[PDB]
């Protein structure tokens, strides 16, 4: 693995520069090569014409047709927040979360040493969903929630995939990420957006782009309980954030 | 990339069919509440 | 490429290379003007590795500890970078660079709130100086936090120009109970001199596992408590 | 490298002589209790 050798931050900035430029034919060419190599179902997209996208990023963050992702309306059901495949899921064994066969990671490591937040989730349940490059790169709410806390965590830009997940220790605990904590009818609920090499930009609908820039410090925002003025509520199935290049 | 959810102890049961490499689509069932809600 | 250069220097500084070791130590002592008269072993030949020399002990007599129990004493040889009042959350780095108390403590809002409107002292250790760090006063160790970070150079030049330098560089935060309330002593690493130790835990870094780790200890009363005395060695910096 | 101390509000006064680039030893006075 050139995972420890490669200058992952400069490659990510290069892709971000690239993916942000409005280059007509070269933009449609890279989008078209991309759609071919990765097998993107453009029939699911709101705009299936690869010509409709001013920049590569506009395409990466492309919206879907509403009807092709029906939201389970049963209020007893929490729904999947992202297109892709499950990496691992199940019980949080005290503090231990499963990364892969014979790689555990700390709940407190994942939450950037936040022992109070970790305490909410000790012996709870986790789900880790992997977004492949072909998949839709916006993230939706699993259920209704009031946003209470958001924490930006500086980190590495390791690649995320079956290979690195199986071989890089503490991958999700050391990669740049945004922790979002909501109050729900199911108690406290964390939804964590973990960046990777190239696809390193994280946004939320309430804050815009969190990263870049990369200022190298932990930043914490809080919001009040649902009752109060200035509270931010989201519904099951509603967009909360996305990943783009840069 | 990746998205990680944390839920509190005894609050939800994950759909039993789901496992490593199971396909995910926005809106599909992920878990059922351990306590009953009604519309 | 600051991490690989730091590993290179650590490999270098750890090797027992007789004449090449004494040569680099001798060039070092000359260029930086090291007072070897203050050293326990003034003979540059006495040091098996460069690191043994970097972390060299001083003569017992030469750092007298002020005996007044209402005096807190300096914890490290070097020069004051900045010091004074913490303006709510804001700590002074240099002309037109402030940094957050919460940023420095890796988002630890509870610890930060103990020190809001408190006092700070930032001590710079130049390469010529003794590189062990001593207690400013008696304390019970309550909390230690390792914080992953960059390996920016620390000096007047970078302090004057790199935003949030001490809040983004790899470091070890140590929190004690004292007769003067809570007291934090923070060891911030840099390019080349990037290895941090404490007397109670050994080398914290390297290795660099990329995650925040937190250790706690009980209050002084309870069994397994760790106490240190004014002037006592608590930690050090070496290359690697 | 660098060493940062934090003390609680109204618990110590720094010796007034100390300023940016002041020389430090290991026993020399840093602050006095209030």
């Amino acid at each position: 693995s050139l995972q420890y050798i490669l200058p992952k931050l400069w490659l990510t900035r290069l892709a971000g520069w690239g993916a942000s430029k409005r280059a007509g034919w070269l933009t449609k060419l890279v989008i078209d090569l991309f759609v071919k190599y990765y097998k993107v179902d453009m029939k699911e997209a709101q705009k299936p014409d690869t010509a409709s996208y001013r920049t590569f990023n506009e395409f990466f963050v492309r919206p879907l047709r509403d009807e092709v992702r029906p939201i389970d309306t049963d209020p007893n059901v929490l729904v999947m927040p992202a297109d892709g495949v499950i990496s691992q899921l199940g019980k949080i064994e005290e503090d231990k979360i499963l990364q892969a066969k014979g790689h555990n990671y700390s709940l407190e490591a994942l939450l950037a040493g936040n022992y109070l937040m970790a305490d909410l989730f000790r012996n709870g349940t986790f789900v880790t969903t992997y977004l492949s490059p072909r998949d839709y790169h916006r993230v939706h709410m699993p259920c209704n929630g009031i946003l209470r806390e958001m924490i930006y965590v500086p980190g590495d830009l390791f690649s995320v995939n079956h290979l690195t997940a199986q071989n890089v220790p503490n991958l999700f605990a050391r990669n740049e990420r945004v922790i979002c904590l909501f109050d729900t009818e199911f108690g406290p609920m964390a939804q964590i957006l973990v960046g990777a090499t190239i696809v390193g930009s994280i946004e939320t609908v309430w804050a815009g782009t969190i990263t870049p820039p990369r200022e190298g410090i932990i930043k914490r925002w809080t919001w009040p309980a649902g009752e109060n003025d200035g509270s931010v509520a989201l519904l099951k199935g509603q967009e909360m954030g996305r990943f783009k290049l840069g | 990339x990746t998205v990680i959810n944390l839920f509190a102890p005894g609050k939800v049961n994950l759909v039993e069919q789901l496992e490593s490499l199971s396909v995910t689509k926005i809106g599909q069932p992920l878990a059922v509440s351990t306590g009953h809600h009604h519309h």
